[PDB]
């Protein structure tokens, strides 16, 4: 039956406000709790607050009290979360959920939205600069590519155009203080093949239609 | 997958004087059934006799509203503004005569004064002016 | 507000073994706890609600129990897809609906010591007037590792970021990258760049270094 459909993704500049929406297709949230949860990249689920009809009040977590506003419009069957004074640490995924808690005992048929990604940064679409992690100078050797200073995500790194997949380790991106992401891809290879085989990393940033292929050889 | 919940019957009142009063009550056990229905089981100690009660509640279009005894009785089980408490209000025919009943259900057996006062107000608003009886809880009943 | 504590934070079990996760509450929460699963980079999925009841389509393996303060999720026998993060949450008509920090169920394997590698910055990047020095820890278990940067034996702090891979599907190991970021000027002030790694699998810290030029 009931379906929660959130507003789309948003890239917001520090100091700004974002208001995410949550359209309930079918049913109403006049009896069911409507909550908002968020998840800082690579961290845990944080309950932000919600509408609690049984107490006839909207309640917020102490961590968010005052920066966040949760409203609902019964005519549009929609609910909103407005976060104020955004900082880089409000970069996260925001969910809305209607909880099946009204009945004294039910089937637990909760409904979650798809989630809204909000990225806080002053950066515009820039493709990465690719720098070599040059191998060191019969055993294993390590090389890689530093993919640095790009917005937005995502970036694809492949090696030798998909040819090298074994021993490859592309790390997660890290949003830096610059508001720009950086990432590293590395690979272990036999030392003997440093003379014979060339290693090229293929960095692809679709947002900026950037394709860089960087060859990684010993430095001089 | 026997979906369920354990509740305590903490207080009760009615419109028609029914001096017959339990001395003790067991946990009320709710079980979800097929066809959307909901079963409640409880045991009541009266005069050293264990009365075993089972009621089947059929769910309606309206949430929190159930029919019982084959449509002849209407039961509303709605959450109280007080935490982990529900108010049951049942109007209709029982054994031929009209009676209305109210029950406070709770997760903790320990009486909550906040919840009792709300339950009082509910009762008084509906006109269940008779005395509200708090019930003592025991895990099992035997002769 | 009420606090849900999930301990342990990581559980290392072999596939097919039983898993027992805990979620202790600061106060008494009466059968109002839900359990969620979250696979990497995916949305949370409801498993259990009202402490003990399983949601629709949830395999029998998953069982919840407990009342008051102490609650338990039991996976009778872990399947391969059950390795993930589980969260407990207060789920009720009445706030607050706070979450636990979560418990990550991971694949158990033998200790493996990290292979350390240090990379100097490129001549190309140094033009930008910044420098990235990278330390790679490769294919190690368990995840707990410590990296210390040393520039001319001077312990660095606050100028590095770490990033870690997910458990390998084949090795079941982790790898980790530490990037020390500094100005070309600061970089060219010093000679010895070093990277000291402490890990369970190492009887003594491992240091890898280069001399600029």
């Amino acid at each position: 039956q009931v379906q929660l459909v959130q507003s789309g993704a948003e890239v917001q500049k520090p100091g700004s406000s974002v208001k995410v929406s949550c359209k309930a297709s079918g049913g109403t949230f006049s009896r069911y709790p409507l909550i908002w949860v968020r998840q800082t990249p690579g961290q845990g689920l944080e309950w932000m607050g919600g509408i609690f009809p049984v107490i006839g009040r909207t309640n917020y977590a102490e961590k968010f009290q005052g920066r966040v506003t949760i409203t609902a419009d019964e005519s549009t069957s929609t609910a909103y979360m407005e976060l104020n004074s955004l900082t880089s640490e409000d970069t996260a995924v925001y969910y809305c959920a209607r909880l099946d808690t009204y009945e004294i005992l039910g089937y637990g048929t909760d409904v979650w939205g798809q989630g809204t990604t909000v990225t806080v940064s002053s950066a515009s679409t820039k493709g990465p600069s690719v720098f070599p992690l040059a191998p060191s100078s019969g055993g294993t050797a390590a090389l890689g590519c530093l993919v640095k200073d790009y917005f937005p995500e995502p970036v694809t790194v492949s090696w030798n155009s998909g040819a090298l997949t074994s021993g490859v380790h592309t790390f997660p991106a890290v949003l830096q203080s610059s508001g720009l992401y950086s990432l590293s891809s590395v690979v272990t290879v036999p030392s003997s093949s440093l003379g014979t085989q060339t290693y090229i990393c293929n960095v692809n940033h679709k947002p900026s239609n950037t394709k860089v292929d960087k060859k990684v050889e010993p430095k001089s | 997958v026997a979906v369920s919940g354990k509740w305590y019957l903490k207080a009760m009142t009615a419109d028609q004087e029914v001096p017959e009063k339990p001395d003790s009550v067991t946990p009320m056990i709710l079980k979800a059934q097929k066809g959307g229905n909901l079963e409640a089981k409880i045991t009541m100690l009266t005069n050293g006799q264990c009365q075993n009660i089972t009621v089947v509640l059929h769910k309606t279009s309206e949430p929190g509203k159930y029919t019982a005894y084959e449509g002849q009785r209407v039961v509303f089980i709605q959450p109280s503004p007080v935490r982990d408490h529900y108010i049951l209000y049942s109007e209709g025919e029982l054994h031929g005569r009209q009676i209305r009943m109210a029950k406070l259900l709770g997760r903790d057996p320990e009486q909550s004064q906040e919840a009792l006062e709300d339950f009082r107000e509910f009762s008084r608003a509906k006109g269940l002016n008779q005395e509200i009886l708090e019930l003592a809880q025991s895990e099992t009943c035997s002769p | 507000e009420i606090v849900l504590t999930q301990s342990p934070a990581t559980l290392s079990l072999s596939p097919g073994e039983r898993a027992t996760l805990s979620c202790r509450a600061s106060e008494s929460v009466s059968s109002s706890v839900a359990w969620y699963q979250q696979k990497f980079g995916q949305a949370p999925r409801l498993l259990i609600y009202d402490a003990s009841n399983r949601a629709t389509g949830i395999p029998a393996r998953f069982s919840g129990s407990g009342s008051g303060t102490d609650f338990t999720l039991t996976i009778s026998s872990l399947e391969p897809e059950d390795f993930a993060v589980y969260y407990c949450q207060l789920r009720s008509n009445w706030p607050p609906l706070t979450f636990g920090g979560g418990t990550k169920v991971q694949i158990k394997r033998t200790v493996a010591a990290p292979s350390v590698f240090i990379f100097p910055p490129s001549d190309e990047q140094l033009k930008s007037g910044t420098a990235s020095v990278v330390c790679l820890l490769n294919n190690f278990y368990p995840r707990e590792a410590k990296v210390q940067w040393k520039v001319d034996n001077a312990l660095q702090s606050g100028n590095s970021q770490e990033s870690v891979t997910e458990q390998d599907s084949k090795d079941s190991t982790y790898s980790l990258s530490s990037t020390l970021t500094l100005s070309k000027a600061d970089y060219e002030k010093h000679k010895v760049y070093a990277c000291e790694v402490t890990h369970q699998g190492l009887s003594s810290p491992v240091t890898k270094s280069f001399n600029r030029g």
